């Protein structure tokens, strides 16, 4: 595996740092490392491909080196160069797409592929170099074990989830109180409804609550909280809970009173906020709670109290909600989110070659399918094609 | 047991014998013997220097400037022409065991670019150079009788 | 001193053959100079 | 303060470069800039913390240094290495976390720490480098 | 076959006995043996697989000895070794996992893969070593005519049976006089009910009995025995005899009185116990008796009297029972428990790897067909199985 790394780096610090013109002495150090390469290589055969619409292509080793009897880079030196390049990349795609898509339960942290199996080898380590890129980076940390970690901008933390629940309905769906919401991605947006405006609540305030618990701990999190759940301040014509019939929702808005964020870690409060809007920090959590209430208008003009009588019919169903965003976190298990095209390559790689389900991941990638039962397997296969499609993007995009 | 060199080897017979060192010493001493593969051309010896010892010596081994050698190697260190001048004749003879080895002749070129205002030099150089060449340039012959 | 710390073990390589001059392994006659040839090939000195 | 920063990319830039197998000439010009470092310090005490739940813990050094001499790193070069790296990750974080709380109305943009304060001295800028971040 | 074991205890006390650290002559007496095996070895080549979905894989040999040297071993040294010992832990697993399926009639005891059946080879036998895993140790013994067995758990001795037996019956069953049981794994249970509570019987006293035939003696069991059979304490509508209909037993629960246990060994009482409850020892037996009666009760409070009239309907029906567990014993033939993962691990490779059904062993392994017909060809065929599953557990868990 760290082998595979070294490959790329190897390439992109030299299809790089390798062109018409430059003094020797910027690649001294470079040259050296990709030479004792070809040289281990030389002489091995590899077989990739096998399943699906996968070619099965061959590759034979038998390749010059680099002479150091040079200043300055002449056009002739390059092309003698790229050409000999251009078999290494045609070749790590055929590497990484092989070990792109297999999949394994007992051992999924682990290789697979005829192609890498051999890669693991002893004789190969000689390489090994360079190990900066965020991803190799905490695979590593990963095999000693301690404190890894990774960084996403509007992660893909919550599986979509879009409902409602009613705490106090009738056949009529006339008289509703209850809340409706939409989890998806790094974003949550909820609303609490009461028909009645708590006209017969104690103290005129209905108490309201949504809990969402995160497959994943979620540290160092730039959280954005607003008031307002825009999502559900429309009207509506909704599905029963049993399906038999539809229901009518006719918000109009108020703020929400009491606000209460809890960011929550096995049970303890980490992080509390009360009725702060605008950008606040969640630095580890595995669970969110927002409490929030809607409290009838102790004085009303006209226009508002027309809105809210005393008795049924209820035409305007008060309406109080919260939006909350989670623009950056730092997850210690590999996630999606909005910038990175990990989940993006390996689902694409895998659609490509027409790759059968297999017993490990959902069919298609599912991203909900996977983060909602996001076992230990997954994860770390899930890690292992992540960290592959990080080294494949290094050279191909 | 068979060891390193000579200081290797009075050490140990020395300490082997200050009573007050750990009966582990003569033991390690002891069964630890040599590393002898024929195949390879393996030789690990057991050894003893210093820190700084070891320091020198240690990359005086990871530096021994000794390419290997092959007949095709012997026809390289050839002008890409002259082989394929066909009025010269090439062949082979002698053969080569898998133990040849020689050293680098390190020809990085000018590197000092003296061609550009140390003339007094040049001319020394090229004088050299010259008589070089003449040195060379056969001579001729069959001409016509001068008278 | 602390005997282990400074007790080393040695990657030495076994028995080479070294090599100078070179070349001498070159076996090499030569045409007889009443045919020469240049890159022209038709031949070098060729008014009888 | 720029020493800080070096004291990490060092360490980065060394916890990456360093694995099983490379052949040296990939750090020769990395390996030095490290060394460099431990003399400089060994000899000189250090305190952090002080303040809410922040631990008062003491450190110390007395290194030695990494054989430049092979050309293939062997398993064992690494570990001997990794537990010297080690005291000075788990330093850093004590380090930063240290004067990433005090602050001062005046001159509250330069160093405080008893900690940093010593680093800003003369003797110290004798590691500076790769300023890229 | 001792072979085998070998390899394995090799690898432990390997694997185990060689870290970072250790002083030199700690391994002296050890790492000699492992040389000496590599030398046998390099050369020879292997094959496993080429049955239902089991990998055809294929093995070489070819590896240097040691630098049998250094003090306090360094790292560089146990890397260069863990190295080679990761192909014989994937080796191996793939050996025993290859004979651990195979089945032979006439003489199945022995061994059939084409792996092994070149292990028994002579110029193997310079490895043996270090036999005092409980099931080699076994294993040996065995070989040579004599006596010893297994300590075993919470044993597998009954096959499962829940039934029962109506001594006195008539279509409406509404006067039924019989017993009923479950006997399964380490545990019997027997309840003897007589609906009309021995009115007419003789001294008012009805007589059960319970006879269970062990398909293998055990020796030195210990016993809990305890009155009651709480599992046919409740009441319970069951199938009649025929299947033609349903019956209801409504039980009262009295205690079981007289109550004798005999364990018998081809017919002759080796242990008798009267109204003895708690622990008892039953040191060699191939057969369990369980006798024990009803006694109508002599006086009765109007409350029981209620109960027990003189005609029938009979509305609260009689019962005595007696529960009997074997908590430990010992077998001189293998057999599945409640603590060894033999039968497990053998079951769960052949499931895993759709292992067809052979000509030995009933369909999935089944434990209650097994024990039930354990003939000897089952029996060889179990014990090379289960020590092979032992050898495996050793590194392969
Ligand atoms: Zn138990």
């Amino acid at each position: 595996m760290d082998v595979l790394y070294s490959l790329s780096k190897t390439l992109k610090d030299a299809r790089d740092k390798i062109v018409e013109g430059t003094l020797y002495s910027n690649v001294s150090d470079l040259i050296q490392q990709f030479n004792q390469m070809i040289i281990t290589m030389n002489g091995n055969e590899f077989q990739t491909g096998g399943i699906g619409n996968l070619p099965i292509r061959n590759w034979n080793f038998d390749f010059g080196l680099l002479g150091t009897t040079l200043l300055n880079l002449d056009a002739n030196y390059v092309e003698t160069a790229r050409n000999t390049i251009d078999y290494f990349v045609d070749f790590v795609d055929n590497v990484c797409m092989d070990e792109m898509v297999r999949e394994s339960q007992r051992n999924g942290i682990a290789p697979q592929s005829d192609s890498l199996r051999k890669l693991s080898g002893l004789k190969f380590k000689r390489i090994n170099f360079d190990n900066s890129s965020e991803y190799i980076e905490n695979w590593n940390l990963q095999n000693r074990r301690q404190r890894t970690g990774f960084t996403f901008h509007k992660p893909n933390i919550f599986p979509y989830s879009a409902s409602f629940t009613l705490n106090r309905s009738q056949p009529a769906h006339d008289n509703l109180m209850g809340t409706m919401w939409l989890n998806a991605g790094s974003e949550i947006q909820v609303a609490g409804f009461d028909y009645s405006c708590a006209i017969n609540a104690p103290a005129n305030t209905q108490q309201f609550e949504h809990i969402v618990q995160l497959r994943r701990v979620l540290t160092t999190a730039t959280i954005t909280l607003l008031p307002d759940a825009e999502r559900f301040s429309f009207p509506r014509v909704i599905n029963s809970a049993d399906g038999a019939t539809t229901w009518y929702f006719n918000p109009v808005i108020l703020r929400p009173n009491n606000v209460e964020v809890e960011f929550l870690l096995n049970g303890q409060i980490i992080n509390t906020y009360q009725a702060r809007f605008g950008t606040i920090i969640a630095r580890n959590f595995d669970t969110i709670r927002l409490s929030f209430q809607l409290m009838r208008p102790p004085n009303m003009t006209p226009a508002v109290a027309a809105l809210f009588p005393n008795a049924q019919p209820f035409e305007h169903h008060a309406t109080v909600g919260l939006t909350l965003r989670i623009e950056s976190a730092v997850c210690e298990s590999v996630l999606a989110d909005a910038s990175e095209t990990m989940l993006a390559n390996v689902t694409s790689v895998r659609q490509e070659y027409a790759i059968p389900v297999g017993p490990v991941f959902p069919p298609g990638m599912n991203w909900t399918d996977l983060i909602t039962n996001y076992s230990p397997s997954r994860e770390d296969n899930l890690q292992r094609v992540f960290t592959v499609a990080s080294i494949r993007s290094m050279l191909v995009k | 047991g068979k060891v390193v060199d000579s200081e290797t080897a009075s050490i140990c017979d020395a300490i082997f014998q200050d009573e007050e060192t750990e009966g582990a010493v003569r033991r390690f001493i002891a069964e630890m013997r040599q590393r002898v593969q024929a195949d390879r051309n393996v030789v690990n010896y057991p050894s003893i220097l210093h820190p700084i010892d070891y320091a020198f010596n240690e990359y005086f081994l990871q530096h021994q400037l000794v390419e290997p050698l092959n007949n095709d190697i012997i026809f390289n260190y050839i002008p890409e022409r002259i082989r394929n001048d066909v009025n010269y004749i090439l062949n082979m003879d002698r053969n080569l065991p898998s133990t040849a080895r020689y050293i680098r002749p390190n020809l990085l070129q000018d590197r000092l670019n003296l061609h550009d205002n140390f003339e007094s030099l040049w001319d020394t150089i090229t004088t050299s150079n010259y008589i070089l060449a003449r040195s060379v340039v056969p001579d001729l012959k069959e001409l016509v009788s001068t008278e | 001193f602390d005997f282990r710390n400074s007790m080393h073990m040695l990657t030495s390589n076994l028995t080479f053959t070294v090599y100078s001059d070179l070349l001498a392994f070159v076996s090499a006659d030569t045409v007889e100079p009443i045919n020469a040839v240049a890159f022209d090939n038709m031949r070098i000195m060729n008014e009888l």
